[PDB]
């Protein structure tokens, strides 16, 4: 499903992303747009046999479980299928562990290459939130 | 993404013999999967993430490697592992290589050649085949020259194999040469002609009489 | 329950085939199906896979394009749709699982684009008359031509000479296909006892029986 930006902003500000850690809103729909372009149903395969899931493309090694991926750690402890319904919370859920772990959104390659250091609060100007 | 090559294409064994076959990755992978393919069904998932063996697989099968280099290893051959083994790198978007075609040795026996004229039925059309078999042979190399009117050589030649027969590992070929009724009536012997590991003398077989 | 296919196509070039996988005997929604293409002399393409349950489609490079997926989740079915088929399009395509509860494969949908009509065979018969002795065994045959598309299935005696026979593969010249079968029974069945080979062509109703005679 295509979020859309000040929806999906909406939506992650309700389930407590505001300031998650220490990360506002812009970050967040901004790494949602570079990883998934909002879209709740895309996958990825990556160089070692695992796959990024949904929006927020967490992937299989470490964070969910897709019963193929070599070493599953599955440490956000939820089948990566949950990861691709249209309602954002599995995946909002996996993401606040993830921020968790001492390594910020660094965990993240496309927050990390598109978003960091950017004017992260372009991404919600001229939202209603 | 990456290219995959298997060392060698094609291997000979018996039973009780030890088999590896090389598969090479022009990049590192991090894993590897090996299928295997019988001639007649679909493929079927032999080894996975490098060395464990899929369900049904015997225990003599093993698989390593690491990086560029990965292997499969039967201890004691058997003859039921002669088929295709093509291995995986199931990256970013995955590559087969082209296989390893494991086909049992039985020592060499010599070609049963036999040539039939073209049938009425064939000639009614105006068209004619000549057909020659050559049924039961190892090993496999078989060369098939034919002659017309004594030294010739043709170009409608259709040749065709058989797999590896299963009770007794042999061979056989099919050579086809078709020709038109008149390029046929206008001739008289016709050759079939095998050169093949077990014989100095190529074995002939010949009918000289499109005419009486 | 299986991974069950479609059954062989046949195909014009720049039209579009759709092949079903019914996955039937698990929860469907929750296991990815990956389709390969095996082109017979190159072996393995890997084509790219669909997560039926989401709709998430993962595709290979090369057939980002040629390729679409979709699965009827009430059918527990997923479509392969291959479009602008080319000749280079013929091949068997599978469908499978790779995952650690279950890596089973379907047995392949075969998929010849070509323009050629079907084409029912001309069956000739294949008979020594001067058995210049190559043993004391007599070899025999049937030469099938002309026919399009594959396959042909040729038996003999209906089935009773299973032992001896030799069907070797069809070869294609301009747009049609030659095979050959021989059969071998000691010299003493032929003439004496009937030798008959049943070639039949399913893509047409061709149904022939040819009695070797002397």
């Amino acid at each position: 499903k295509v979020f859309g930006r000040c929806e999906l902003a909406a939506a992650m500000k309700r389930h407590g992303l505001d300031n998650y850690r220490g990360y506002s809103l812009g970050n967040w729909v901004c790494a949602a747009k570079f990883e998934s372009n909002f879209n709740t149903q895309a996958t990825n395969r990556n160089t070692d046999g695992s796959t990024d899931y949904g929006i927020l493309q967490i992937n299989s090694r470490w964070w969910c479980n897709d019963g193929k991926t070599p070493g599953s750690r599955n440490l956000c402890n939820i089948p990566c299928s949950a990861l691709l319904s249209s309602d954002i919370t599995a995946s909002v859920n996996c993401a606040k562990k993830i921020v968790s772990d001492g390594n910020g959104m660094n965990a993240w390659v496309a927050w990390r290459n598109r978003c960091k250091g950017t004017d992260v609060q372009a991404w919600i100007r001229g939202c209603r939130l | 993404d990456i290219v995959l090559t298997q060392s060698p294409a094609i291997m000979s064994a018996s039973p009780g013999e030890k088999v590896t076959m090389t598969c090479s990755a022009s990049s590192s992978v991090n894993y590897m999967y090996w299928y295997q393919q019988k001639s007649g069904t679909s493929p079927k998932r032999w080894i996975y993430d490098t060395s464990k063996l899929a369900s049904g697989v015997p225990v003599r099968f093993s698989g390593s490697g690491s990086g560029t280099s990965y292997s499969l290893t039967i201890s004691s051959m058997e003859t039921e592992d002669a088929a295709t083994y093509y291995c995986q790198q199931w990256g970013r978007n995955p590559t087969f290589g082209g296989g390893t075609k494991l086909e049992i040795k039985r020592a060499d026996a010599a070609p049963t050649v036999s040539i039939f004229p073209p049938s009425s039925e064939q000639l009614t059309s105006g068209g004619a085949s000549v057909v020659c078999f050559l049924n039961n042979f190892y090993p496999k190399d078989i060369n098939v020259k034919w002659k017309i009117d004594g030294s010739e050589r043709q170009n409608g030649v259709l040749n065709s194999w058989t797999d590896q027969d299963s009770k007794d590992s042999t061979y056989s070929m099919s050579s086809t040469l078709t020709l038109t009724k008149d390029e046929y009536e206008r001739h008289n012997s016709y050759t079939c002609e095998a050169t093949h590991k077990t014989s100095t003398s190529p074995i002939v077989k010949s009918f000289n009489r499109n005419e009486c | 329950v299986q991974l069950q296919q479609s059954g062989a196509e046949l195909m014009k070039p720049g039209a579009s085939v759709k092949i079903s996988c019914k996955a039937s005997g698990y929860t469907f929604s929750d296991y990815w199906i990956e389709w390969v293409k095996q082109r017979p002399g190159h072996g393995l393409e890997w084509i790219g896979e669909i997560l039926p349950g989401s709709g998430s489609t993962n595709y290979h490079e090369r057939f980002k394009g040629k390729a679409t997926f979709t699965a009827d989740t009430s059918s527990s079915t997923a479509y392969m749709q291959l479009n602008s088929l080319t000749s280079e399009d013929s091949g068997v395509y599978y469908c499978l699982h790779g995952n650690y509860d279950f890596d089973g494969w379907g047995q392949g949908t075969t998929l010849t684009v070509s323009s050629a009509k079907t084409t029912p065979p001309s069956v000739y018969p294949l008979a020594p008359g001067s058995a210049a002795q190559t043993n004391s065994m007599v070899t025999l045959g049937c030469l099938v031509k002309g026919y399009f598309p594959e396959p042909v299935t040729v038996t003999w005696n209906s089935g009773s000479l299973s032992s001896g026979v030799h069907t070797f593969p069809a070869v294609l010249q301009s747009d049609l296909y030659t095979l050959s079968s021989s059969v071998t029974v000691p010299s003493s069945p032929r003439p004496s006892e009937t030798v008959t080979c049943n070639v039949a062509h399913p893509a047409s109703s061709t149904k022939v029986d040819k009695k070797i005679v002397p």
